[PDB]
C-alpha cells in the first residue's frame, strides 16, 4: 500500500519524473515516487513561520529566546492606562527578591461584566514566560503588553501577540501595522476570542505556521526535488500545535520513518502518491522551474 | 465577587517571591537549541512563491 494518497484530483493519470523534468511550468500532475532522502534531516527544524500576504518565510522564535524576551521585559513601572477603564479592569502585584519587578494583569470585560476564566482575554505586562503559560492554561487567551507613552502597546512582534491555550500566534513585521490596545475596543463580539479577530483589531496580519521540507523525489526515471508547505494537511498534524507538543512531534517522526526506513533500499521504501504543481520562478536574470506538493496526505495505516 | 476570584486565579498562576520557575520543555524544543555549526535548514521564500500569472494558468486546469 502507498504510504501517502492524493485528496483531490483523482481522476489524473500518472505522470513519469523524467516527463515532468522535460516540461515547461506551470502545470499540475499526478506522480507515484519513492522519497530517496529529505531535508530537514534534523526534522525539529521543518517547523517555520509563512506570511500569506508578503509570502515571507521565518523561523519560530525558539523557547529560550522568548524566555529571555519575557526576562528583560521585567519593569517596576507598568501603568494601567485610565482612560481604558470600560476595556478592562487592572490589578498590580509586588515581589520580593525580583529587583522590584511588577506583574500587571488587565482583566478584559464582555459586555460590561467580567467573563468566566475560560472565556476571559488578559493582558499581562511584566510576566515571565512561566507566567504566561500558566495564566494560559487556567484562562482563555493571553496578550503581551507594555506601558507607552498613552496607552497600553503590544511588546515587539518577535513575542506571540496572543497565547491561547498552548498556541502561540505570531504577527508579521512587514505587514502589520500596529495599533495600540484600547483599538480592542472596536470589536462587537468579545463573546469569543478568536485569533484573527484579536489580530485585525490591532492591525496585526497573523502568520501561518507550516512544515517546510524538500523531498527528494525518484520513480527510477529520474529525480525531482518537490517543496512541502504544509500547514496541517500533508501529515494531520497542525503546525501550529507541533512545537508544544511531545507525541505530535513522535508522529512527525515516525510517518517520516516510514517514508524512508533506516538500513533498506530503495526499491524497498514505500510509494508515494503525490499530487505537484510546476511553477516559474525568478531570482534576478534566469529563470528556474519548481515543484511544490498539494493535495496530498498521510495514508491509513502508518 | 467574581472579580475577586479571577484575581485570586491570575495571582495563582505568578510567583511573586524569590525565582520563577521553568515552562515545560518538549524534545523538539530542546532539540533546536542543540542544534549548532550548521546553518538551520531554510528555504528562500522566491523559491516556495507561485507567482499570480502562475496561479491563474494553475486554477484553470
Ligand atoms: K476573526
Ligand atoms: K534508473
Ligand atoms: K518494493
Ligand atoms: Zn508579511
Amino acid at each position: 500500500l502507498s504510504a501517502t494518497i492524493l485528496t483531490d484530483h483523482q481522476y489524473l493519470e500518472r505522470t513519469p519524473l523524467c516527463a515532468i523534468l522535460k516540461q515547461k511550468a506551470p502545470q499540475q500532475y499526478r506522480i507515484r515516487a519513492k522519497l530517496r532522502s529529505y531535508k530537514p534531516r534534523r526534522l525539529f527544524q521543518s517547523v517555520k513561520l509563512h506570511c500569506p500576504k508578503c509570502h515571507l518565510l521565518q523561523e519560530v522564535p525558539h523557547e529560550g529566546d522568548l524566555d529571555i524576551i519575557f526576562q528583560d521585559g521585567a519593569t517596576k513601572t507598568p501603568d494601567v492606562k485610565l482612560q481604558n477603564t470600560s476595556l478592562y479592569d487592572s490589578k498590580i502585584w509586588t515581589t520580593k527578591n525580583q529587583k522590584g519587578r511588577k506583574v500587571a494583569v488587565h482583566f478584559v470585560k464582555n459586555n460590561g461584566i467580567l467573563p468566566l476564566s475560560n472565556e476571559c482575554l488578559l493582558l499581562i505586562e511584566g510576566g515571565t514566560l512561566s507566567e504566561i503559560c500558566k495564566l494560559s492554561n487556567k484562562f482563555n487567551s493571553v496578550i503581551p503588553v507594555r506601558s507607552g507613552h498613552e496607552d497600553l502597546e503590544l511588546l515587539d512582534l518577535s513575542a506571540p501577540f496572543l497565547i491561547q491555550g498552548t498556541i502561540h500566534h505570531y504577527g508579521c513585521k512587514q505587514c502589520s501595522s500596529l495599533r495600540s490596545i484600547q483599538n480592542l475596543n472596536s470589536l462587537v463580539d468579545k463573546t469569543s476570542w478568536i485569533p484573527s479577530s484579536v489580530a485585525e483589531a490591532l492591525g496585526i496580519v497573523p502568520l501561518q505556521y507550516v512544515f517546510v521540507m524538500t523531498f527528494t523525489l525518484d520513480d527510477g526515471t529520474g529525480v525531482l526535488e518537490a517543496y512541502l508547505m504544509d500547514s496541517d494537511k500533508f501529515f494531520q498534524i497542525p503546525a501550529s500545535e507541533v512545537l508544544m507538543d511531545d507525541d505530535l512531534q513522535k508522529s512527525v517522526d515516525m510517518i517520516m520513518d516510514m517514508f524512508c526506513p533506516p538500513g533498506i533500499k530503495i526499491d524497498a521504501y514505500p510509494w508515494l502518491e503525490c499530487f505537484i504543481k510546476s511553477y516559474n520562478v525568478t531570482n534576478g536574470t534566469d529563470n528556474q522551474i519548481c515543484y511544490q506538493i498539494f493535495d496530498t496526505t498521510v495514508a491509513e495505516d502508518v | 465577587e467574581h472579580q475577586g476570584a479571577l484575581v485570586c486565579l491570575a495571582e495563582s498562576c505568578l510567583t511573586l517571591e524569590g525565582p520563577c520557575t521553568a515552562p515545560p520543555v518538549t524534545h523538539w524544543a530542546a532539540s533546536r537549541c542543540k542544534a549548532t555549526g550548521e546553518a538551520v535548514y531554510t528555504v528562500p521564500s522566491s523559491m516556495l512563491c507561485i507567482s499570480e500569472n502562475d496561479q491563474l494558468i494553475l486554477s484553470s486546469l
